[PDB]
RNA sequence: CGCCCGGCCGCUCAAAAGACCUGAACCCGGCCGGCGCCGGCCCGCCGGCCCCGUCUCGAAACACGGACCGAGGAGCCA
RNA sequence: GCCCGCCGCGGUGCUGACGCGCAGAUCGCUCGUCGGAGCCGGGCAUGGGGGCGAAAGACUCAUCGAACCGCCUGGUAGCUGG
RNA sequence: GGCCCCGGGGGCGAAGGCGGCGCGCAGGCCCCGCCGGACCGGCCUCUGGUGCAGAUCUCGGCAGCAGUAGCGCUACUCCGCGCCCCGGAGGACUGAGGGGGAGACGGGUUCCGCGGCGCCUGCAUCUGGCCGCGGGUGACUCGGGCCUAAGCGGCGGGUGAAGACCGGGAAGGGGCGUGCCCGCCCGUCGAACGGGGAGCCGGCGGAGACUCCGGCAGGCGCGGGCGGAGACGCGCCCCCCGGCGACGCGCACGGGGACCGCGGCGGGCGGCGCCCCGGCCCGCGAACGCCCCGCAGCCCCCGGACGCCUUGCGCGGAGAGGGGGGCCCGGGGGCGGACCGCGCGUCCCCGGCCGCCCCUGAAAAGCCGGGGGGCCCGCGCGCCGUACCGACCGCACAGGACUCCGGGGUCAGCAGCCUCUAGCGCGGGAGCGAACGCGGCUCAGGGAAGUCGGCAAGCCGGCUCCGUAACCUCGGGAAAAGGAGUGGCUCUGACGGGGUCAGAACUGGAACGGACGCGGGGAUCCCGACUGUUUACUAGAAACACAGCGU
RNA sequence: CAACGAGGAUCCCACUGUCCCGAGCCGCGCCUCCGCGAGCCUCCAGCCUCGGGAACGGGCGAGGGCCGGCCAGCGGGGCAAG
RNA sequence: GGCGCGGCGCCCCUGUACGGCGAGGGCGCGUUCGCCCGGGGGGCGCGCCGCGGGCGCG
């Protein structure tokens, strides 16, 4: 009834952190008895034990807006934060001409 | 520390050893009512200088 | 910050262990220890404190030599032993 | 030993003396009675009564020390 | 030994919070400085009427117009208490 | 010290304790009842650490106050018998200068497994750094041992009443093999960040790993005279001359690695009212050995000059350019060990230059070269550290406490704000929605009348263009003061695959740095030239310092 | 005396709850409840007016008031505490 | 004081919902526009009705 040598022990196996490991609820008392990496390897295999893939973050919107402003979008005055020289060195045009 | 000398260690490791209470058969042996050696240590409020 | 704060920036070891009377006194730095006086060969003791000399004296210990030969004088053979070598 | 689910009952013992001899005071809980000192009366009325110790001409003082209780605590010796 | 500004290093004002504290000096916002006489770690040197000081009689382990520890020492009091 | 008439009172109940009569002016004494369970006295003579209400008295116990005052870090909920523990599902946070992953110092067993709740875990507990019982840290290659830094010891002796303190002027030791020969005189003290002979990948455990096991290597030891025109290419010992070890700071520019993105293609997911070849995850290759290839830079040969070349420079009759070569290069490739392209940046190291100083940026062990003279196969590698932690110091704690690694979006960015990976405490909960506080927000009309005093609060603020005075040590003043523009969408032009810069139409409450971040300004007087320093804990200044000047 | 300053002053523009003159709202404390649970201080006590008095009384002389027990608040007195 | 919970109507607040269909500077794409549409959403005020609303203590 408390599976924490269980938990960080399916992280090892699997290299992942403990955060992304997953019990199913059912066969928890198969869970309990298993104290060993190579007990907990035999559930893995069973499927009783299992990792989530990670979460990522969409790049749809941020590919979208990016393909937009090679159009020329969102780049007047009212978005520029930095100046002139800090945006575009004019060292670096005088080197590449 | 992680990088001591042997002689700091061995000294240490006498405290580690002898931190222990009284056995039973002790105190039917020698027909004790004080229980408690107190001589032990617990490491959070202890100043072992060694 | 000349209270509290200040006792935070304590990690050093200013004494360490003698190898003549074993107390948490022999300076690391100076190579010496303020309680027995080692390198020195004489022992420190001071006649202003009688406390301190007590602590640390001739009896404070097994005595283990000197016990056989007192009482080898008192009751054994030893004053017989001196008649046939001072002849 | 027994009975209920720690308690009760009771066992050892001259005695629980039961985590311990005796077991005071200050302070407190339960049952029962009643609504400060001195004096007269059997008894809640009438009469009198400022906080002690101290320094000081002078203290109830808006002068200082003192919540309470126990034990110790200061002219001896050459 | 230039200027705005992050970490860092410092400590201006609110005479704000707290003030039987989170704390025997802390917290919030605001503020000085940020390539230099800049900031940080370890080792080493200087010892009490002495040291060390871009100098405030400052700092020298919560102690400084003379540190701390034991002894001389039950130091002396025409003065306060009993 | 004595007496207490057959030798004083006592378990047939001593001393002490709690109540109650009596006697004495009083200090006090005597008796009775109950408790207690072993010793105690009246009279004469002797002796003293011999009598308490107080001293901010000392030590111990303890009341009212009072069930009172009180219990930073955004946050938990449902179900599982369910606790703040564990599981599943949901909702959030820390926000790569981390509440993440690891070391140094300090701590010392706090580490691990099983059990448990008496103490602790300021609420609870079935939790735990708490308690009981078993266990746990493996090295030729990592560090310590060695070298020396700043220093500190030692030194025939010297000095002082000594303790002790100070010190080159001393007949100062080695190779061997006798016997010759050579020789001026300390330290196997001082760095777990400096110097240093040599290690990589995969796997296994409850707790250890560059240490174990398997594989592949590397280091140090021990035993069985030629080629070239040239630059250059292919055993030892002593004396002397050299080398490596071995070194500052800086804006920039260049190359490699790692990271990061976009596209393809291969395998797997998710959700799907409409749309979707548009979302998400995975596609991995070390040390070491051999061959090839390496910009700058330095060198050789021919030969004899109005050129070669950098972002910047720089170079040449003391021999440029051009043609052909040599050496160095922490790197890359191919074969071994054993999926495919293209890009802007970021960090780290390296390169050649250039700039700077009244500042010029360690030493030694060890290892090697030169000149002169004399002459493949086996075996082994000892000693010590190694667990864990901000579990450390502040009497236990919003304080203090060195370093390493560092993704995505917005952006000038290591700022602010949101986030993938990883991690998840913070002396406890519920109800109500008074005053009053503490941290915040908005206010008609007026606009400093308030107050010692604009204290506090507010206005300003990014980027681009326009436009900027007095005075001045001619460098400044200066973001002086003041103005205008800024979103979305559809497009066009410029630069040699890549972002930037410039312009136009259309459109929306008459909006656009829409959050976040982010100067209010000006006219003057006094003091100190300026950056810098200070009363750790009530003073940051006009005080100290300073370059300059003078004695 | 240009430049510079968390240095001491006076004025103006802009800005505003500083103010005329205050009002409404948010979170957290307070408040009520379950669990936990302290410090300081204390001659004895705790209602006034006048007189006298160590010349400003809770108590003393004379008058006027007052069942007893508690809470949320508050700062006149207790010559409140330190 | 047999509560309230949850609806439907009225009346108010905001300012015309998603979607469907047909104008739009331009190059099947397209900010935006018009129409269904004083619409859709919301309610702590007013009016009337499905589940319900009279214990135990002195
Ligand atoms: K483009
Ligand atoms: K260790
Ligand atoms: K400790
Ligand atoms: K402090
Ligand atoms: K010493
Ligand atoms: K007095
Ligand atoms: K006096
Ligand atoms: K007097
Ligand atoms: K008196
Ligand atoms: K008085
Ligand atoms: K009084
Ligand atoms: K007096
Ligand atoms: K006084
Ligand atoms: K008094
Ligand atoms: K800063
Ligand atoms: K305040
Ligand atoms: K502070
Ligand atoms: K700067
Ligand atoms: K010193
Ligand atoms: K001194
Ligand atoms: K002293
Ligand atoms: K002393
Ligand atoms: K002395
Ligand atoms: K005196
Ligand atoms: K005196
Ligand atoms: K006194
Ligand atoms: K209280
Ligand atoms: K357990
Ligand atoms: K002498
Ligand atoms: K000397
Ligand atoms: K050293
Ligand atoms: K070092
Ligand atoms: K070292
Ligand atoms: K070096
Ligand atoms: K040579
Ligand atoms: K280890
Ligand atoms: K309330
Ligand atoms: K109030
Ligand atoms: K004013
Ligand atoms: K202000
Ligand atoms: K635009
Ligand atoms: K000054
Ligand atoms: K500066
Ligand atoms: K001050
Ligand atoms: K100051
Ligand atoms: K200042
Ligand atoms: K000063
Ligand atoms: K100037
Ligand atoms: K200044
Ligand atoms: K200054
Ligand atoms: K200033
Ligand atoms: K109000
Ligand atoms: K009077
Ligand atoms: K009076
Ligand atoms: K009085
Ligand atoms: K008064
Ligand atoms: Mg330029
Ligand atoms: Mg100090
Ligand atoms: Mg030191
Ligand atoms: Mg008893
Ligand atoms: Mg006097
Ligand atoms: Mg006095
Ligand atoms: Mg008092
Ligand atoms: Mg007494
Ligand atoms: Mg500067
Ligand atoms: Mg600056
Ligand atoms: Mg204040
Ligand atoms: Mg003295
Ligand atoms: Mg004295
Ligand atoms: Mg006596
Ligand atoms: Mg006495
Ligand atoms: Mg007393
Ligand atoms: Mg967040
Ligand atoms: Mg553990
Ligand atoms: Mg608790
Ligand atoms: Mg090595
Ligand atoms: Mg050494
Ligand atoms: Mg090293
Ligand atoms: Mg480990
Ligand atoms: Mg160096
Ligand atoms: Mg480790
Ligand atoms: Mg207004
Ligand atoms: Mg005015
Ligand atoms: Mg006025
Ligand atoms: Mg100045
Ligand atoms: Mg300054
Ligand atoms: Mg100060
Ligand atoms: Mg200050
Ligand atoms: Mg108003
Ligand atoms: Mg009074
Ligand atoms: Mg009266
Ligand atoms: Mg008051
Ligand atoms: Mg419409």
């Amino acid at each position: 009834a408390n599976l924490r040598l269980q938990k960080r022990l399916a992280a090892d196996v699997l290299k992942c952190g403990k955060r992304r490991v997953r019990f199913n609820p059912a066969h928890e008392k198969y869970i309990e008895q298993a104290s060993s990496r190579e007990a907990i390897r035999s559930l893995i295999e069973s499927k009783i034990i299992a990792k989530l893939d990670i979460k990522g973050s969409s790049r749809g919107r941020i590919r979208a807006r990016h393909a937009a402003k090679r159009l020329g979008r969102h780049s007047g005055h009212g978005k520029r934060r930095g100046t002139r020289e800090a945006r575009m060195p004019s060292k670096t045009l005088w080197i590449q001409r | 520390t992680a990088n001591k000398t042997l002689s700091r260690k061995l000294r240490l490791a006498k405290k580690t050893k002898t931190n222990k209470n009284i056995p039973r058969w002790v105190i039917a042996k020698d027909h004790l009512k004080k229980t408690w050696n107190y001589k032990r240590h617990h490491w959070r409020r202890s100043h072992l200088k060694l | 910050s000349k209270g509290t704060a200040s006792f935070g920036k304590r990690h050093t070891r200013i004494h360490g262990s003698c190898r003549r009377c074993g107390k948490h006194s022999f300076h690391l730095q100076k190579h010496e220890c303020a309680s027995c006086g080692y390198p020195s060969a004489k022992m420190r003791r001071y006649n202003w404190s009688y406390k301190s000399l007590r602590r640390r004296t001739q009896g404070t210990g097994s005595m283990s030599h000197m016990r056989k030969v007192y009482r080898a004088y008192n009751s054994g053979t030893l004053k017989a032993n001196a008649r046939k070598y001072l002849a």
